[PDB]
């Protein structure tokens, strides 16, 4: 994984872009503006909380490679992703149309662009009247 | 720096009158009773004998009252500014073309009004201040959120037609049999009872309760059937006070638990969001700040959608149990073919 | 073609008649209006003072509903043809037939006996028509389909039977017990407590909460005693009434949840007469279309039952919980036998 | 053949009159009208007015009511035979060593002794039979299976005495603070609140909702008070009356599942009692007729058990769920060890 | 020997008054009859009437219940030498510091106070032993557990905040809206609706039921007004009593079910001790005989958390049931893989 | 099988009459009145609804092919099937009686003729104080 | 089976008494009482309608040896008698003591005789504290 | 196991301190405050209730081997400790901080020292935020 850490120290190194080895709220919230996403200084301070174990208000390398290193496909997440899908499927059929999950992901909390729900109809067979089972969805993302 | 102060007082100025919660509400609850210390003295004013110092009391309460709600408007509109969609001018004559503030205005300037007018003590301006007085109840009527109460009543109403139609129409055929029978039997030995609509009276205040005690029944035997008609009919005119009752316990019940499954729908669609910006994922530094912005998304999102599936009743924990018990199903139907 | 629209309209007459849903109410709402229109304006014929007025008025009124019932009868009797069961002169005489509709062509006769009679002002037509007066309830009586809140109103006495008694017999217990007592300290000071009836009539009326003030207590003996007994007396003599108002609301869910459950039956009845259908399917092109049409009958079905079969209640959830918990205790047995 | 008859109609009688069921409980409203028919006609008697009409029909009701009291005691004493225990002259004592039959037989013997002395008509015979008359009465203290209404009221007061304690301490504070305040109000602008005992009745009749309007407010600052502190008071007052009545029929709602759940018990004690009747079956012919009858027992005996083991409730269903559940629990770890 | 005795009826006496259970509760019960029989002693006292009779009565009244009162508090301050950290002097004033003890002791010089104040007669005496007979009731204040009915019927109050604050607004509504109707058609005929106050009030006293009868509309069209509104008004008036009522029930189930899942906290700890002390288990003799007696805490403990973990509710029971249902689901997800 | 794609061929020319390749509610309701049975539009509205999934109004013999060549057995049409019969099977007991299974044949729902009921309970062993168990039946659906 | 045919047929002869080769509710009352235990005539009925299968008020000789042939041990049996046995079951914990077996055995339902009672204790291992698993009892039944 | 018995003999020895045989209440209460602990009657009679079955009122060496030669590590004891463990678990989700740990054990039920909590919190990993999974530490209990 040397070439791994290698990207990884790397990428921090943009982030912080400084040797002081960590990434404070306002450290993080400046590189994440610079991209032109207008965030909000509460969600940086959950951030930095749901990334930082130590509790001393920044972010360490070890605790960064440790929460890098972790894949994102597990039996929790899959479990989570299927019972996300399922507060939208109506009748709990597993079936969700192509028309009201496209007004949901387009609206709903983080508003997606258009072009981005055509891409997310368009990923998956939407034969089938419209229905598509969202539990191959959920396999797809599990095989990341 | 001097704007996010600026910005950080207007919203919780907003948030403290527009959406209030907790401390917020005594603010509200001050005004309240500011409110009825206007009401209150406007019926003081119409006794003759207080009229005096009702009307000089009203005066100042109507001065302050008048002070109060200029400060409140004009915070209200200055903290409409907060949201982008009503910054600036645009935005402050968007606000005001909304009906409650518009409604807070004429009551303003109604009184604004009453006040000249009883600087002036002009005849017709008196009558004019009496029709301004109950401009004031409709800050009440504008405190609820677009009707939640009437809502909530007629809802509770509607679920609950088949009892309260029984009740009533039982209760009112009980009312005009006994109210007859009392006459009948009470037409000409009590006056009271000389017709027919007086007995109606009669047994309209009686089966309520009310028990007014002007129209009474004087025969015994129009004391015994009024006795015996009045037991069944007390009982079902108090029917749908408690049928109103537990439907309204029910329907609130309902619409917490209702609230509580929408409280999901944010977090579950931040959470696929989040996922599939993650699945997308995979200059290459950009790309690799991407994936990890994406990632650490999706893990905050994972983590508000399981702290909010917790389950609040029964039923729901039974269905997400059940869930789980179709995915054992598969999985031991799976077992059993690969035995 | 027009026979299709003919029907078409006298189905939805039908229905807006007979089998009254959603807006259709709103047309018997109209009615009943008028119906009270005409019993309030009948009552308030009795008054001496507003006889003229309200006499006129009633007679508007009754000519008006005349009207409307007439049309409302022949509307109903040609709607009664949509069904072939009563299509044709058989048809109409059949329904003429069914209580409801004699007693509807009985008052409409009375009412036109009324309008002839109030023509004729004859003195012993006029006890005629306040007797044909009390005949327009009827309408309200004929409203619910075959005594609907009876029905409800007695299998809540009937199911709570055990809680009303206890009321019943230990309010009864008291109503005698303080009664006696306030007559015992009041026979002889009080003169409205002379007799025993009396303190029964006086602690009817007070138990009840109704106070009408004629018969009060004046000892202060008295007053402590008729106190002390009233507080219990109230409570017991209102709990029929909370009980009643559980027992309805408990009824009613009863009954929709039954209602739910009959909704299954007749899709499940289809789903498994398409199956057998299907399977009995298996010239040869017509044997073939035979075989199309069950199967696809059999997926319509399958359809609508699978939607009916929504968990409604906890407990019928619940239920199905179990039945597939016996299906896997079956396959896990079966898997320990195969291990 | 005679013998068999005699019992039967034995037995159909006793269950008629001491353990009555359906249609047999008619047979008792029946009396308790006629017990009614008693009290009401002796409580008319105290009337002056009707004294000579309601004597003259309490004394023809009082016949009739000995005849039928005396047909019915003979009646169960001659059906007590019916079980062994009470079969022949020592059965016939020990039922009428029973409290309520020697009630029964002290009542009739109470209206044998009125009606002599009415016969006679002397002065002290009519104190004599005004107190025989509400011995009457005690036919319905013993018409309850030994105080099953006095028993629920106690269980749920008791199950409830949190809640009813806090209204009670709440309501009796606002009658006393209320009654205080008005006092303090009017103690000198109104004659009848002179005292503080005048107060107190007030308030005890405002707060239950009496209203006798002997006593009122008049000064304005009194009706404001009182209009006040009534409305806190009309509601905790009424608070007692609707937490008996939930109480009530929870309370009911637990009795019945618990008499469900003892259903069970019989059954169950026969089905071990056949069960280990039939192992320890395993001359020859004598024996085998043994075994098969005892194994045609367990049938019958597990026929029974099975049907009473329905699920009356949601709770017990999930508990047979959950003893299910911990079967498949063994049964699955046992299945992971073999693995 | 006489230690073990003199502690043990000291903890009993302190378990008996400051924490009664069953029995105890009896003694307290007596005393409340006391308290009653003082405040009831002093209201008759009122009365010029009875003032001799209650005057002597209540002087032996206060004597009895000043000795009772002061050997309740030596027994309470003695029995606060049970606990150690109450134990001596110290212990004393500690107790002595708490604000239930000092209102018993400011109570008890009250009533000494009182007492002397009625020997000696002076007139300013009378008026400060008026006052210092109202000191009585705060022996029921100090009765309960520092407002366990306060905070029950605040809870309450704000767990039904949305129904209590919809049937206000909607019941105040219809007695303004009624009251100014009647008064518009009352105003002139009725001498008792002059002003607008006089029919607030006749308002408020028939939309609560109180009907004291004092006003009562005369004008034909004032008496329908008043009784259409009042059919609306009782009702949103009773609201608030039934849903108090429930709330009440249904706080106080739950306040139980907290209660005894807290009653786990203390055993699962006591589990958790032990088990940790056995497992730290493994002269060696005196090792041995402490892994002895750790083990065998251990036991008892273990004992103790499985017999107070029944399921004392549905959901509890269920909650219990979708952990082992996570258990199975993880070991069938095993076998699969083992497969 | 392409004789299987034939004859459904061949059934499809019968039904529609003609070379439109499609057959419209009017198309299907003249072709299933001509056997005597008297339909309902709205029936054939909710039918051509349930075949076709393109929204189309009319059937495409694609999808006529696609839904013919999925055969009736299967999983979820065993558990609709049994809980079709539970929801007759008093107590739960998986028997029923051979009286009111066939009341409940004969009237609820499309009512079958007595000679069908007949052939119904004379089509598995009624032996067995006439309760017979519903799950051989459902077996014998399966089975097709 | 012909010995166990011949046993049952010398066990039926006993039962009627007469080549009916039927045994009515009289029929069997009788036999019965000469053991003198005094029946009624409603159990008979009852017991008559659990035998018989034809629903001709009389047993056949066929039904007689269907359900004798069935053995007692069964999963149905085994189910029902443990819930039998866990209805009194305090705590429902699978232990029994011998204090409370023993008086609903011999009070509750038929009542049984003190030395049968004691029979029952003896049967199994009293040992620990008096509480036995009626779980061991439930297989040694199962034994048969 | 004749070493396992002889150790047990002896300090059954030490707790009688006589020829008796048995540990009345008031002999296993003087041993055990020998130590310094201050018992309670109440619970000395609990414990001598929860070692005898005899019900004799005093413990014989029988019982003793008996419940001795019991180990501690059983499923039984495995559910019991995960659910005491989860009744402190908020949220039911497995993990637990090493902070309301620390509060329950020093301070619920019989207080521990705090040395004795120190010497709990450091016994397992407690990085990862300071939530700790109770599993483990089930397992660890149970390995014995
Ligand atoms: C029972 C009974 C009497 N009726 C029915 C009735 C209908 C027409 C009449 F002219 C007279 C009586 C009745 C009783 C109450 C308490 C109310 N108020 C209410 O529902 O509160 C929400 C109403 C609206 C009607
Ligand atoms: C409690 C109490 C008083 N009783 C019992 C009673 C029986 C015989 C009497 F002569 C006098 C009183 C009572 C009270 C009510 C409210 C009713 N009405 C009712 O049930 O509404 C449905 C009845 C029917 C009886
Ligand atoms: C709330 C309130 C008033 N109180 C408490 C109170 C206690 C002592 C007093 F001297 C005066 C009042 C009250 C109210 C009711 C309805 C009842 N009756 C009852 O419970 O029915 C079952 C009782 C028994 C007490
Ligand atoms: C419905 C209605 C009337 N209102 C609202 C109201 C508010 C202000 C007013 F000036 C007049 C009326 C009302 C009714 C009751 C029974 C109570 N008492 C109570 O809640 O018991 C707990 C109260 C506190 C208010």
């Amino acid at each position: 994984t040397e070439e791994q850490i290698a990207e990884f120290k790397e990428a921090f190194s943009l982030f912080d872009k400084d040797g002081d080895g960590t990434i404070t709220t306002k450290e993080l919230g400046t590189v994440m503006r610079s991209l032109g996403q207008n965030p909000t200084e509460a969600e940086l301070q959950d951030m930095i909380n749901e990334v930082d174990a130590d509790g001393n208000g920044t972010i360490d390398f070890p605790e960064f490679l440790t929460m890098m290193a972790r894949k994102m496909k597990d039996t929790d997440s899959e479990e989570e992703i299927r019972e996300a899908f399922r507060v939208f499927d109506k009748d709990g059929n597993g079936y969700i149309s192509a028309a009201e999950l496209r007004h949901v992901m387009t609206n709903l909390g983080e508003k997606l662009t258009d072009e981005e729900v055509d891409e997310m109809i368009r990923e998956a067979d939407i034969d089938g009247d419209g229905q598509v089972n969202y539990e191959e969805f959920v396999q797809m993302m599990t095989a990341k | 720096r001097r704007n996010v102060k600026y910005r950080r007082v207007q919203n919780y100025l907003y948030n403290v009158l527009e959406r209030p919660r907790g401390w917020a509400f005594i603010y509200h609850a001050f005004v309240f009773l500011l409110v009825f210390g206007c009401l209150i003295l406007s019926v003081f004013s119409t006794i003759p004998e207080h009229t005096k110092l009702a009307s000089s009391c009203l005066l100042i309460l109507e001065f302050v009252m008048i002070v109060v709600f200029g400060l409140e408007f004009i915070i209200r509109i200055w903290s409409a500014g907060c949201c982008c969609r009503y910054r600036g001018w645009q935005g402050r004559l968007r606000f005001a073309r909304k009906p409650f503030c518009v409604i807070d205005t004429i009551v303003l300037i109604a009184s604004i009004a009453v006040v000249s007018a009883k600087t002036q003590g002009n005849i017709f301006a008196t009558s004019a201040l009496r029709s301004l007085r109950f401009l004031q109840i409709l800050r009440m009527v504008r405190m609820d959120r677009r009707g939640g109460t009437w809502k909530l009543l007629g809802s509770v109403v509607y679920a609950h037609s088949k009892e309260l139609i029984t009740a009533w129409y039982i209760g009112f055929l009980v009312l005009i049999f006994s109210s007859f029978l009392v006459y009948l039997v009470e037409k000409d030995a009590n006056k009271e009872f000389s017709t027919y609509a007086d007995a109606l009276w009669w047994g309209t205040i009686t089966l309520t309760t009310i028990g007014y005690g002007d129209k009474t029944p004087l025969t015994w035997l129009g004391r015994l059937l009024s006795a015996g008609f009045a037991l069944l009919g007390i009982s079902f005119f108090a029917l749908p006070a408690g049928i109103l009752g537990s439907g309204f316990a029910l329907k609130v019940q309902e619409q917490h638990r209702q609230k509580h499954f929408e409280k999901r729908r944010n977090p579950a669609a931040n959470l696929i969001q989040c996922v599939w910006r993650s699945y997308a994922a995979d200059t290459p530094p950009l790309k690799t700040v991407i994936r990890a912005i994406r990632i650490m998304k999706f893990h905050v999102a994972k983590r508000k959608f399981k702290e909010t599936l917790r389950p609040y009743d029964v039923k729901d924990v039974i269905e997400q149990y059940s869930a789980g018990h179709l995915d054992m199903l598969c999985r031991i139907k799976s077992l059993q073919t690969r035995v």
